DNA sequence: CCCGGTGCCGAGGCCGCTCAATTGGTCGTAGACAGCTCTAGCACCGCTTAAACGCACGTACGCGCTGTCCCCCGCGTTTTAACCGCCAAGGGGATTACTCCCTAGTCTCCAGGCACGTGTCACATATATACATCCTG
DNA sequence: CAGGATGTATATATGTGACACGTGCCTGGAGACTAGGGAGTAATCCCCTTGGCGGTTAAAACGCGGGGGACAGCGCGTACGTGCGTTTAAGCGGTGCTAGAGCTGTCTACGACCAATTGAGCGGCCTCGGCACCGGG
């Protein structure tokens, strides 16, 4: 797919900042915010896509994102079984 | 001595709003788009696309870094637009087309009441004794999706194309279905 | 309640039973051993 | 409403709530897409794209309490781009 | 023709039931309880792994895992986890 | 044989013994293990769980809620000061974070 | 003892300037002394936490190593 | 005395290999002697566990090529990725 | 006869490998191309950093590598960096660097 | 900072022994591969509508400037101890002797993990007045 | 120093999702009972690496002075928030289809394992030369 990091609108943004507790917002954090999430999200589905084709498996399992979380440092409870 | 072909179709859809927005007076969205010939992935050699739009927008200058390349707009009136497409090779020179923004129909297409306007441009770039790198990109073009890929304009022709097969099966389908359930609830 | 007791109780009995008669065997097997660990202290004064 | 009550109105409502701050039709197609630049034709589990949205709403709500803080640093209510950018330098992200 | 998957609901249930009669605990609730057991089991054993091997030895014991719940749990935790485990070897060694 | 009893029953404890000796023998962890290392942990573990299980109990109670929630373990989590260096990084989904507004941003 | 001032005022300024400082202010030195004194305070417990299982009456660099990896500081140079 | 054991020989080999006449120091000996063993650790350990994911009771060159994949940033994986395969595909033929 | 090493092609100990691996509780069972591919990498590795500390040490007139130039090397590449990022080289030093708003003019 | 002289101890090359790597040979078992299937992932389409997008307006926050007051910064002289060598001896490690603990195998047996249906048992969603809790006067 | 005018709680209710609870299955576990292995505990004891003595200058420290940097006050501007209206695609759940993750069944090459042989590596030792140190440009 293409440009569907555009699909994190300005007002997720401020939510996701609400909940972090920013108060004001300005306007390019928009952007700052939808790079970092790309980047982010980028370095997990390496690490997810790398733990499933050696498993040769078509479908990208729960636990190939916990240990892909897990190796980034991100470690996440509620999907281990 | 080598030479390589890629072909490329360029172009721009539209969709009238059926009346004229109060907000800022456009009456037609429209989508201007290059995209591959061929089911091939753009990306493997294309670095970015840039299309420069008429004075009147915020920013002419758009940019685009994924195929299948596209932006979609609105508008009221027709206007050139300049899509330069750049290669990942700095060495090689980037391409340079000039569309047409097309959003009105002819009288014929109009009296057809047809739903969309097309305008759309088949070319091919030729890169003429081209780097290894780029030569090795342009070889190395993977396939971009497993599914079809299919061209639009002539627009009403396409359409009609599509509804002589359209139409056919489902008056078929209809006639066959309302006989079978007369006939068995007859018996 | 005292159904199934019994029906235990046997299985524990003959368990119970079983594992004595059972260290009986290990206990001639340490008498034949406790010889075999008078020889061995034998060889240790060998070894002194 | 004061430019900044409804505001903190809604960082009180938003500090209280655990729903998912992203939509996930939206999510799952950037999922999608940063998939397909490492494997064509990939399959994803319901569970794994929930908890990708779950690793990423927490790293982007840790990244903002740290931007928040790095922007009071300048007497600024208002969080700007330097702030998240030396978040991320001093986390080892961008060093 | 089955597939079961195991689990440490069974007991992470009867804990809850036995430290609070009256609370409940959900589904989501229980699965991550159990991923942090998982997570903390894989912390305590690598650990004793990893003294094992710095100390040259091919096989783990209570004195292994006690010097790396030692390390691993912070402060005032470390010393509660300790003596749970201390009394618990000695009430196991007992025959009771 | 003997009516069996099992170990976690024997030392006392609820997690399972017998598991987490299986897990730490067929492991990466060591060649054998001995009949003491699983004992303590899953006595360690077990104490874990019940320390954030309390915590997580309390917490719910304070919201009034009588089934133990992901909102719980993490306010539990993220008020407590050792749990929470325990867990610094590790996340938990829909658990979301707390009402820790910076006394800077309140209206003046 | 009482003896945490051996970290002086020079040899802060000094790590300061490795650090690429150029001007301190007059309370940055009573905060480094104790972030210093944590941190020791830290690998020395793990160090001493190996050596006690190692049942070692001296402490080794082999410890200090592994207290250094456990906090994350991966050290190299000292046989680990 | 006891028999501590290292790289070092191997490390002056690839060093005389890649600079003929630039030496090296006992200081930096003992630095890449430690990064050797590190990197050795780190990559045996993702190997491991990738092998306790996949049910493997075995680590394979495959495990290894994965855990390589999983460490190292890029173009450094994907040297290393080939001079791996390179060594087993002429190790296999011989 | 022939070392697995000279087998392979590579200068490092596969044979050491394999022990290690085999020993270090890794698995029960190492396969038979793993500590080749394993050696290889480890190889590969140090031979990047052995001639960027090289040719970092030349560059100051000196022929012999010291630990201030592998800590240059290591921090100037951006995958070394990425790699040994949490580490710190002993008497390595930090890198040449001075803040433009700390600058001077 | 760069350059020519001296100098020394740590780098690098040789000797020799041994213990790990290697060669040869066996068993078996985890795995590779094909066969079957049934779940879940994919695609699609319509009714509903909540959220998003665009624009207007002004209010309060960024940001630029100025001024004071001081709190560090550079330099000189004054006082403390870090640093570089000898000398016992206290420990860290070789060497030998020996036993409690675990391994391995094989039956016997308590226990938990689901397939299923049944009966309780939260609290999400909905509704309303009570309470703040504003903000323009 | 109020009061419309919002927004935010607080409490109550109910019925559909979900914990909660039998009913029997069994197969993977859990433990008991012999027999065999083995590595580390324990006691010496030889041998380096600590910890402890007296000097030497080099760095820490104390002071001084003024200078440039922090912090507060203030004002200009604009952009970021909030509200209203228009627009769009997000959520729902209803249906259709097949792709492959998973279970399963069979046959097999690879590696642990054991024993004997061999040379690669490593402690050790010595000779030597790359760079530490230094004083003039």
């Amino acid at each position: 797919l293409r440009d569907n990091i555009q699909g994190i609108t300005k007002p997720a943004i401020r939510r996701l900042a609400r909940r972090g507790g920013v108060k004001r917002i300005s306007g390019l954090i928009y952007e700052e915010t939808r790079g970092v999430l790309k980047v982010f999200l980028e370095n997990v589905i390496r690490d997810a896509v790398t733990y499933t084709e050696h498993a040769k498996r078509k479908t990208v399992t729960a636990m190939d994102v916990v240990y892909a979380l897990k190796r980034q440092g991100r470690t996440l409870y509620g999907f281990g079984g | 001595g080598v030479t390589i072909v890629k072909p490329i179709v360029y172009g721009n859809v539209a969709r009238y709003f059926g009346k004229k927005r109060e907000e800022d007076g456009h009456t037609h969205q429209w989508t201007v788009y290059v995209k591959p010939y061929r089911n091939e992935d753009m990306s493997a050699y294309v670095k970015k696309i840039q299309f420069k739009l008429h004075e009147s927008y915020g920013n002419p200058l758009r940019v685009v870094t994924k195929p299948p390349y596209e932006i979609t707009e609105t508008g009221w009136g027709e206007f050139e637009i300049i899509i330069k497409i750049f290669f990942i090779d700095p060495n090689e020179r980037p391409v340079t087309l000039y569309h047409l923004l097309k959003l009105f129909q002819s009288d014929t297409n109009a009296m057809l009441g047809k739903k969309t306007v097309v305008s759309e441009f088949y070319d091919e770039m030729i890169f003429q004794d081209p780097t290894a790198m780029m030569q090795q990109l342009l070889t190395t073009s993977r396939q971009l999706t497993l599914g079809a890929y299919k061209h639009e304009t002539e627009f009403a022709e396409l359409e009609v194309k599509t509804r002589e097969k359209l139409e056919a099966a489902k008056k078929k389908t209809s006639f066959e279905i309302a006989e079978l359930k007369e006939r068995l609830k007859a018996s | 309640w005292l159904s199934a007791d019994f029906a235990q109780e046997r299985r524990w009995k003959r368990g119970v039973a079983r594992k004595v008669v059972r260290m009986v065997i290990r206990h001639h097997e340490e008498q034949r051993q406790k010889e075999e660990r008078a020889r061995r202290e034998e060889q240790a004064k060998l070894r002194r | 409403y004061r430019p900044g009550t409804v505001a903190l109105r809604e960082i009180r409502r938003y500090q209280k709530s655990t729903e998912l701050l992203i939509r996930k039709l939206p999510f799952q197609r950037l999922v999608r897409e940063i998939a397909q630049d490492f494997k064509t034709d990939l399959r994803f589990q319901s569970s794994a794209v929930m908890a990708l949205q779950e690793a990423c709403e927490a790293y982007l709500v840790g990244l903002f309490e740290d931007t928040n803080l790095c922007a009071i640093h300048a007497k600024r209510v208002t969080i700007m781009p330097k702030d998240i950018q030396l978040a991320r330098r001093i986390r080892g992200e961008r060093a | 023709k089955r597939s079961r998957k195991e689990s440490y609901s069974v007991y992470v249930y009867k804990v809850l039931k036995q430290v609070h009669p009256d609370t409940g605990i959900s589904s989501k609730a229980m699965g991550i309880m159990n991923s942090f057991v998982n997570d903390i089991f894989e912390r305590i054993a690598g650990e004793a792994s990893r003294l094992a091997h710095y100390n040259k030895r091919s096989t783990i014991t209570s004195r292994e895992i006690q010097t790396a719940v030692r390390l691993l749990l912070p402060g005032e935790l470390a010393k509660h986890a300790v003596s749970e485990g201390t009394k618990a070897v000695t009430k196991y060694t007992s025959s009771k | 044989r003997a009516k069996a009893k099992s170990r976690s029953s024997r030392a006392g404890l609820q997690f399972p013994v017998g598991r987490v000796h299986r897990l730490l023998r067929k492991g990466n962890y060591a060649e054998r293990v001995g009949a003491g290392a699983p004992v303590y942990l899953a006595a360690v573990l077990e104490y874990l769980t019940a320390e954030i299980l309390e915590l997580a109990g309390n917490a719910a109670r304070d919201n009034k809620k009588t089934r133990i929630i992901p909102r719980h373990l993490q306010l539990a989590i993220r008020n407590d000061e050792e749990l929470n260096k325990l867990l610094g990084r590790v996340t938990i989904a829909q658990g979301g974070v707390l009402p820790n507004i910076q006394a800077v941003l309140l209206p003046k």
